[PDB]
RNA sequence: AAGACCAGGCU
């Protein structure tokens, strides 16, 4: 089951996820939002 | 923006390679066999069609001002 | 006491490219050669630009500046051209300019390319070299139409007047004159003109040499053709000789 | 016209009480490069006065580590109370404790 | 109606929210434009987080020269509703009597 | 005077007082054409 | 901790942190609180698996994302006050395993150790082979690397906007740079860059350029200028009014001649446009007439890009004006590294003058040694290897900060085999004589970015012009 | 209030008495230009076409100030006024007014700045009276301030985005004052610590160092453009030290050359050995490294910055006081000149290469940090166990960290030390480092083996958190480690924390220079 | 603003002589020549074809500023020799070299482009 | 006009 030293593209897949989800500005609108 | 006409260095033609070199990566290609086959030896040259940025094509997608 | 008299070789000749070696000359002599490859070999290219609609998304100082880069088949009227700065005329005339027309409409949906190919001059010597060289990319309903002139320049004006694609020069390959010192001398790849074994990594030490090949290789941007580049810079180079012999004949006769 | 002031001019309260107010919020969007505009839109301000010569509140303290970025702050009388937002990090934007 | 809000760009109550890259092109928007600022008389203004002490939480300092060895202070609100920002401080008066 | 609008893209006729709304679409951003007298370049 | 991993009545934005030594339990649904991301660690095992990672590498067409990654409970928000209680691992595959067994209760492990940076510092290559001065040094002037800012830049209309001929991307990249958009609007070019002491004008911080590559468009630029003006009809208005002035009509008159504007006192677009010249003819009918007329900044130059007529806020007549001039790398100009080297333009020479390779290779940009060793910018050093590695490899370098898979000895091996010296060192005959230079000099390309400070804008000379209305003084500025 | 108008800085008092704006005033970028002499100074031809300088009519010069009245203000050399005995101001530059042109002795031109004329020169931070120094101007293309490379360690200023300030004196009576009392060979030699001001500074001193070690052998076209490039030069080629095998020439032999009159100075090479004075080869030294000039002649030795540099006794110390301040700049104008384009050949750079050391000494330097970390390692653990003995008038804590920073500080300094053994002599950052350039032994020893601990307010790191540094160390961890000791170098590149720990040591230095400045220049202001 | 135009690395104006010649007062049988509008194409080539001549006992050259276009070449002959003639015979030699040089290389290209 | 705030640059 384990990352078996794969864990370059594995940090990076996880990271460009979160980047695609969120972005850079999400603090400003969900401040505003709320 | 768009392709520059010369390389910067040594003044080698690198104008009408862009297409060609889009072409090649597209028919699986990979970088360094396009830049060879394109003719490209010396760094100076490959640097222009590897590290170009084709703005243009985001540019055309605005409507002109112009009728 | 008396001057060279050096002998060429010619290995490779190409439509883009000459190789040629040059023995028992001067290295001044050569750097000079080499140097006039770039600087001072005339070629025509356009330098006056007037734009009369332009709506595609560069301006038009951008689309101008690109249009001087753009190569102009040099091979055989530059000899026959003036300067603009020679000639009597007060405006561009056949003697010391050429024109080109450029007119483009994108009506069809498909983005249309502009390139070299859709540049009209008046005259059928002096086509652009050439895919085609790309000018600038028109969407529906934009428009570019202009008047060029082309002059006759050369490298030390502007680097659009340069008629070459950089000259390889090299001299003594295996460092027989130590002019260069290699700290670690094994690590250093080998020359393809190296006349030595895979073992050893220098020649020895020559005391009483002096350079004496040079190895050259100019590669032409498609102006001029390769072989007549040489020719037009040995023939500028005496000319520019010739004419320093003339005024000091003068400046002499004044000193008199 | 209250909020309107208050967007425009960058002091934060009454215009009458200007005095009493703070100042230096709502800047104009910096167009000079993405970058720029990014950074901009992601940035710290400590309300601690400039003219105060005590180095602490500069200083980078070890609790920054992942949320605010160690090399990116203003040179000057700022150092070190302009701080920039890490990539990863995120600000809470709060909720009931219902 | 009251008044009138600036909305910041790309919010939930903006124009441009949830456009596709052609809608966005069609209005003359960068695609690439984050948002999250605001457009007051044309200009863009951005407001800069500003950093401040937590409230409701205790705490201890002590500074040399006050009369006091130990201060413990709490600067409280109730839930950011009507706030006054009241601080209570609770001292420890030095030792040094004569 | 002859200025373009600044979403239909026609043409318009107008004169130094008029108000600006486009006579196909009430749009009130204009642009002046490029002028016809002539500007020389450099391609330097 | 369970309820807040299965987001069941606790949000993930609750933080909740137990203090033993006091006994006490805080928790905090307040705002304002920041934090970051981590990885759950179970045991010695990642509770990140295979299975996540092939849903999250299908994520296009799958509607699987970061909020489901978040929602099975295998990453967790905390912020600043929560750390004190959490043992971090800085990567899996290193401090997890029975290593000399420093610590058995590591609770969390971070994404990557990168994360720590802004977006400024995040383009640095190789950030920490550097100085952290020169980091700070980087991040500031960052910001000030012109490029193209916004794509519908031709749009819009704004005062002092930068716009550069031929952006191009990083030959040496971050990871990070993706996520920044960096590809899509660059702030540069990449340039061969020779380190070499070669006349003596690129000592200091000087450096020498090529001029015939400047010649042929490289760190060519536009700049912008953007003019408001209107009739002003409210109030204590009269009118002010858009018309051309007849040459001794109104009261306020000058050697400035009105004859560029058209028939509504507005230049067309297109027309040069050099100093005093009038852009909008703007005439105040007053209780008879006065020119409130605009004229250019002092030889700036430029040629009419865009003329906008509108109505404003109250209804009234408002016009804006854009103005550009086209302004070539000159020695006054200020240029920059991705590492703090800033330096201005000391000299520019020729094709012919600059030193070559072999090859005929000529650097375009020349710096001075005496720079490195005492700012100690290695990372600069290692991105112009690198560069040079790629730009025969085909490949783009990557060169995100705490990478283990690239050094040095391995970036000179690669480098080896394309007939070059491992270490960067290239053999450079004299431009001026043609004979071998002695050293061998370290040649490569490096990626450098023109700054927004230039002589044009800085120079400035005065001799008895305006004079202060109270002191009798010169004016400032 | 009319307090408020005369209390402040930018009061009346303060901001318009004591100091004001000025009239006939430049300001623009610096840019280098080692062709200058140390009191040229160049000068934009649009700056010096507006800038002017009224002249008088008298019978020796009417005939060029008509030249320049008709030139005007179009061309650049003319006139822009023309100021009549009654004070009426004729103004060339709108109209040709062809009877107003007349001159008569007594009338003031204002022509426009020549070469040749008189200017201070002032960069801002005006610390000390050789901020600003009177410079002669010659007249360039661009728009660039150019300086030659000498005179900027007295202005303290470098090229990279720095202004100048340019002051042009009005009146021949302050033009007089400026050339005879604050011209650049003038302030050569400082009153303040009796030392010269101006040295020889970047390329120029690694190549005289370069040029004067022993090896340089000087062919016949080489010496004989170096000779092109000496202005004091008498024409007469000096015999070479060797003939006949080839005749070959000699660094020192051209030196020798450049060396003004007759100076008798004796310095030491930086590298120079204490062994040499003590047994023999006390007057043939074996590495080259005394320095011996007489007669002015360099006989023997290595010039650095301790010969050439900005210290007492040094060779351009001795010259001024042996020559005067006019034959000394032309001894800094030659050394510049001919150097750089000696320079030329050899050619001097940076690189990886020059930065990557032995794998022997990467072995060595490995076993001195882990020899180092093991003690550290021990005295934790004897502490631990409560077997260390507090030093006397020390606490415990205070003891125990000045054990560990001693450990600490002699594995840098050992490391240091192999890693500057290791270097070869080939090496740039030694060529650099040897002849006082630029960098220095403390620079290659991070650079090469190891980057040392990282201080906040001169202690090891503190515990932000509650026992421990980072989330990523346990709790009362004193280990080298934890604490900011970073165990890699440069090249080698450093670890996540180690990068944090080099980031909290550069930011107390950022705020530190940010600082200081206000304290300073009160106290200048409260002493002046 | 202050761009100097392209063509000052290669034309003359109104009054500037192409060749000035000066005596050097300093050392007997020593002339200083000024060449306006020249660089190192032609400097080093003219010092290169001096230092052949015996009879030469000092050539060089400089370039007095770069952002200049100027060349000065300093002779110095023995005593029954003008510097003046040792100037007109290097530029007759050098001359004589380029011619031949242009010859052979055309019958190289001639002898490359059949067989 | 003038005043205010802010941002940036060189030490
Ligand atoms: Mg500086
Ligand atoms: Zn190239
Ligand atoms: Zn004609
Ligand atoms: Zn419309």
């Amino acid at each position: 089951e384990i990352t078996p030293d794969l864990w370059q593209e594995a940090c990076w897949i996880v990271i460009s996820s979160y980047f695609d989800e969120k972005g850079l500005v999400r603090q400003q609108l969900d401040s505003f939002d709320e | 923006m768009i392709i520059p006409v010369r390389c910067f260095t040594c003044g080698k033609i690198v104008g009408n390679k862009w297409e060609a070199y889009l072409g090649l990566l597209q028919a699986e290609y990979t970088e360094g066999d396009a830049l060879d086959a394109l003719g490209l030896k010396r760094y100076c040259c490959r640097r222009m069609l590897l590290a170009h940025v084709d703005l243009i094509e985001k540019l055309l997608n605005y409507a002109p001002l112009e009728k | 006491p008396y001057a060279n008299q050096p002998t060429v070789r010619i290995t490779e000749l190409t439509d883009e490219n000459v190789k040629f070696i040059i023995e028992n000359t001067d290295l001044a002599v050569a750097n000079s050669i080499r140097r006039v490859f770039i600087a001072e070999v005339p070629i025509i290219a356009i330098d006056w630009v007037q734009i009369d609609a332009n709506s595609s998304v560069l301006h038009d100082e951008f689309i101008a500046h690109r249009l001087g880069l753009i190569p102009l088949i040099s091979d055989d009227i530059v000899d026959k051209l003036q300067y603009s700065r020679d000639c009597t005329c007060e405006e561009f005339c056949p003697e010391c300019s050429v024109e080109f027309t450029l007119d483009v409409r994108c009506n069809e949906d498909q983005t249309r390319h502009v390139t070299s190919r859709d540049l009209i001059s008046n005259s059928p010597r002096v086509i652009p070299v050439t895919d085609d060289i790309l000018i600038v990319k028109l969407r529906k309903g934009q428009e570019l139409r202009l008047r060029a002139y082309a002059k006759k320049g050369f490298g030390k004006e502007h680097a659009k007047w340069n008629p070459t694609a950089g000259v390889a020069f090299e001299y003594d390959p295996d460092n027989a004159l130590r002019h260069t010192v290699y700290p670690k001398p094994e690590e250093w790849p080998k020359s393809e003109y190296s006349e030595l074994d895979e073992d050893e990594s220098q020649a020895p030490y020559d005391p009483n040499g002096k350079p004496e090949r040079f190895y050259y290789n100019v590669e032409s941007c498609g102006s001029l053709r390769p072989e007549t580049i040489v020719l037009s810079a040995l023939s500028g180079l005496k000319k520019k000789l010739s004419d320093l012999q003339t005024q000091l004949s003068h400046e002499i006769q004044s000193d008199v | 016209d209250g909020l309107k002031y208050s967007l425009a001019t960058g002091n934060w309260g009454d215009q009458k009480k200007a005095h009493q107010a703070r100042a230096g919020v709502s800047q104009v969007l910096n167009r000079l490069t993405f970058a720029s505009t990014l950074s901009h839109l992601r940035r710290l301000n400590s309300p601690i006065g400039r003219d105060g010569k005590l180095a602490k509140p500069r200083q980078l303290h070890n609790t920054l580590w992942g949320m605010v970025c160690p090399a990116e702050t203003p040179e000057g009388h700022a150092v070190g109370l302009v701080k920039n937002l890490a990539l990863m990090a995120y600000i809470s934007v709060g909720s009931q404790p219902s | 109606f009251i008044g009138k809000i600036p909305i910041m760009l790309r919010s939930t109550y903006c124009l441009l929210n949830g456009l596709t890259d052609r809608d966005l092109c069609e209005l003359n928007e960068c695609p690439l434009d984050p948002g999250g600022y605001f457009i007051i008389n044309g200009s863009e203004k951005v407001l800069i987080a500003q950093e401040k002490m937590a409230t409701n939480t205790v705490y201890v300092f002590a500074k040399k020269d006050s009369k006091y060895a130990y201060t413990g202070e709490c600067r409280s609100c109730l839930e950011n509703s009507s706030r006054p920002t009241s601080t209570i401080w609770v001292s420890m008066l030095a030792r040094g009597g004569q | 005077m002859i200025y373009i609008c600044g979403e239909c893209h026609t043409e318009n006729e107008i004169k130094s007082r008029d108000p600006i709304r486009c006579r196909e679409c009430g749009y009130r951003i204009m642009y002046k054409k490029r002028t016809k007298r002539l500007v020389v370049f450099d391609a330097r | 901790r369970k309820l807040r991993r299965q987001m069941d009545i606790i949000v993930s934005e609750v933080s909740m942190i137990r203090d033993i030594r006091e006994r006490e339990i805080r928790i905090y649904t307040d705002a304002g609180r920041i934090c970051r991301p981590l990885l759950i660690v179970e045991k010695q095992k990642l509770l990140l698996k295979k299975r996540h990672i092939d849903q999250l590498k299908e994520r296009e067409y799958n509607n699987y994302s970061w909020q489901d990654l978040v929602a099975s409970g295998v990453v967790e928000y905390i912020d600043t006050l929560e750390e004190e209680t959490v043992m971090l691992a800085m990567t899996p595959d290193d401090l997890q395993e029975k290593e000399v067994a420093y610590c058995s209760t590591y609770t969390h492990c971070e994404i990557h150790p990168s994360m720590i940076l802004g977006v400024c510092a995040s383009i640095i290559p190789f950030p920490d082979h550097n100085q952290s001065p020169r980091n700070t040094y980087q991040s500031a002037m960052g910001k000030q690397a012109m490029g193209v800012y916004i794509t519908n830049f031709h749009v819009r209309m704004d005062t002092l906007a930068h716009v550069l001929y031929y952006p191009q991307k990083p030959l040496v990249t971050t990871r990070s740079m993706e996520y920044l958009r960096f590809r899509e609007l660059p702030a540069g070019i990449n340039s061969i860059v020779a380190i070499a002491s070669y006349t003596g004008y690129n000592q200091e911080d000087s450096v020498i350029m090529n001029r015939s590559a400047v010649d042929r468009g490289f760190f060519r630029s536009v700049f912008y200028r953007s003019y408001k003006e209107q009739e002003s009809k409210k109030g204590f208005d009269q009118e002010e009014v858009f018309e051309k002035p007849t040459r001794e009509t109104c009261q306020g008159m000058r050697h400035a001649i009105y004859d560029k504007l058209d028939d509504d006192g507005l230049i067309a677009p297109g027309v040069r446009v050099s100093g005093d010249d009038v852009i909008i003819g703007k005439t105040v009918t007053l209780p008879t007439k006065r020119d409130c007329s605009t004229f250019l900044r002092t030889s700036e130059t430029g040629i009419v890009d865009q003329v906008m007529v509108t109505l404003n806020q109250e209804g009234y007549k408002f016009c804006k004006i854009r103005v550009r001039s086209v302004r070539i790398p000159q020695i006054g100009d200020k240029f920059a590294s991705r590492h703090g080297q800033k330096g201005t333009c000391g000299i520019q020479y020729r094709q012919e003058d600059m030193p070559f390779t072999c090859e005929g290779i000529t650097p375009d940009i020349i710096i001075n040694p005496h720079a490195i060793p005492s700012r100690m910018t290695i990372g600069h050093l290692i991105e112009c290897l690198q560069g040079k590695v790629s730009a025969n490899k085909g490949e783009i370098g990557d060169a995100t900060p705490f990478n283990d898979a690239v050094n040095v000895q391995k970036i000179s091996n690669l480098l080896s085999d394309y007939g070059y010296h491992l270490r960067g060192n290239e053999v450079l005959y004299n431009g001026f004589t043609g004979r071998k230079i002695t050293s061998q000099i370290f040649i490569g390309p490096t990626y450098y970015q023109r700054l927004k400070h230039m002589v044009d804008d800085k120079i400035h000379s005065r001799a008895r012009g305006p004079i202060q209305i109270l002191n009798r003084q010169p004016m400032e500025g | 209030s009319l307090k408020q108008r005369l209390k402040g800085k930018e009061g009346r008092v303060r901001g318009n008495l004591m100091g004001k704006r000025v009239d006939f005033s430049a300001r623009t970028v610096i840019t280098p230009d080692p062709n200058l002499s140390i009191d040229q100074v160049g000068v934009p031809r649009s700056i010096a076409a507006n800038m002017t300088f009224a002249e008088i009519v008298t019978p020796f010069n009417i005939d060029r100030l008509q030249e320049l009245v008709r030139r005007g203000n179009s061309q650049y050399p003319g006139a822009k006024y023309i100021i009549r005995d009654n004070g009426d101001r004729i103004d060339l530059r709108f109209h040709p007014k062809p009877s107003d042109l007349h001159l008569q002795t007594g009338y003031k031109v204002e022509r426009h700045m020549c070469d040749g004329d008189i200017v201070i020169f002032n960069r801002q931070p005006t610390l000390h009276k050789m901020s600003m120094m009177g410079h002669r101007v010659r007249i360039l293309p661009w728009s660039t301030f150019r300086l030659n490379l000498s005179v900027t360690t007295p202005y303290n200023a470098d090229f990279d985005g720095d202004e100048m300030n340019l002051h042009l004196p009005q009146s021949l009576e302050t033009r007089a004052e400026i050339q005879e009392l604050a011209m650049v060979p003038r302030m050569i030699v400082t009153p303040q610590s009796n030392r010269p001001v101006m040295g020889i500074v970047q390329d120029t001193l690694t190549a005289v160092r370069k040029f004067t070690k022993r090896d340089v052998f000087l062919e016949r076209g080489e010496v004989m453009n170096l000779l092109m490039f000496l202005s004091t030069w008498d024409g007469k080629v000096p015999q070479p030290a060797i003939l006949k095998p080839r005749p070959l020439w000699t660094g020192k032999q051209i030196f020798s050359l450049i060396i003004p009159g007759h100076i008798n100075c004796i310095r030491t090479h930086s590298t120079h050995p204490d062994d040499e004075d003590s047994g023999p080869y006390k007057h043939i030294s074996p590495g080259d490294t005394k320095v011996v000039v007489e007669n002015g002649e360099l006989i023997m030795g290595i010039l650095c910055k301790k010969s050439l540099g900005t210290s007492a006794g040094s060779l351009v110390h001795i010259s001024y006081l042996e020559m005067g301040h006019d034959i000394t700049r032309l001894f800094y104008s030659n050394i510049q000149t001919v150097i750089n384009n000696w320079l030329l050949i050899e050619g001097h750079t940076i690189g990886i290469g020059d930065s990557i050391a032995d794998s022997k000494t990467y072995q060595d330097i490995q076993n001195t940090i882990k020899k180092a970390k093991q003690d550290v390692i021990e005295v934790i653990e004897k502490a631990h166990n409560n077997e260390l003995e507090p030093t006397p008038g020390n606490t415990l804590r205070q003891t125990f960290e000045n054990q560990v920073n001693r450990i600490l500080n002699d594995a840098r300094d050992k490391t240091g030390s192999s890693a500057q053994k290791s270097l070869s002599e080939y090496n740039n950052f030694k060529s650099m480092v040897v002849s006082g350039a630029k960098g220095s032994k403390i620079n290659i020893s991070q650079v090469i083996a190891v980057v040392g601990q990282q201080n906040v307010e001169g202690k090891r790191i503190p515990f932000g958190f509650k026992h421990r540094t980072l989330p990523h160390f346990i709790k009362d961890d004193y280990g080298p480690e934890s604490r900011g000791f970073v165990e890699n170098s440069y090249l080698a590149g450093l670890t996540p924390t180690e990068f944090f720990f080099h980031a909290m040591g550069g930011r107390e230095g950022l705020i530190d220079t940010a600082v200081k400045t206000a304290e300073t220049g009160y106290i200048q202001r409260r002493l002046i | 603003m202050n761009a100097p135009p392209a063509f000052e690395s290669f034309l003359l104006f109104e009054g500037e002589k192409k060749i000035t010649i000066n005596k050097d007062t300093k050392v007997p049988n020593a002339c200083l020549f000024t060449i306006n509008k020249e660089d190192h194409t032609l400097g080093n080539i003219i010092k290169s074809q001096l230092l052949k001549d015996p009879q030469v006992l000092f050539a060089g050259y400089k370039v007095p500023h770069p952002l200049e276009h100027k060349i000065i070449i300093r002779v110095q002959t023995t005593p029954d020799y003008s510097p003046q003639e040792a100037f007109t015979n290097a530029i007759t030699d050098l001359i004589s070299e380029l011619s031949l040089l242009e010859e052979r290389f055309r019958v190289a290209i001639k002898d490359k482009q059949e067989g």
